[PDB]
């Protein structure tokens, strides 16, 4: 009653679950680092040869 | 009191959500509306690469 009944925290986090939230840049902006850094890679081997 | 004639009881009320699905704005839902335009930049940028 005095813990669990009187408190303000919902122990349940199964209903209502996570809603449609879009794919971040943090999973993406590593991606076009890689990517930046074979382009100057690639631009300097060919300036190179 | 006569005999109860129509029953009844507690219910709940809601909002009664539609079908509110908008059109060409939910194709450019799941990745971003911003993220594109970088793709598109990448991808002239390894065009003039190429070239």
């Amino acid at each position: 009653k005095w813990w669990y009944d009187k408190g303000e925290c919902g122990a349940k986090d199964s209903g209502s679950k996570e809603k449609t939230s879009a794919l971040s840049l943090s999973n993406v902006a590593g991606v076009f680092y890689i990517l930046v850094g074979g382009l100057g890679l690639a631009m300097l081997v060919a300036l190179i040869e | 009191f006569s005999k109860p004639f129509m029953s009844l009881g507690i219910s709940i009320m809601i909002k009664k959500p539609q079908k509110s699905k908008p059109g060409v704005f939910s194709f450019l839902d799941p990745l971003a509306y911003e993220i594109w335009m970088c793709i598109v930049f990448a991808y002239i940028g390894v065009s003039v690469v190429l070239f």
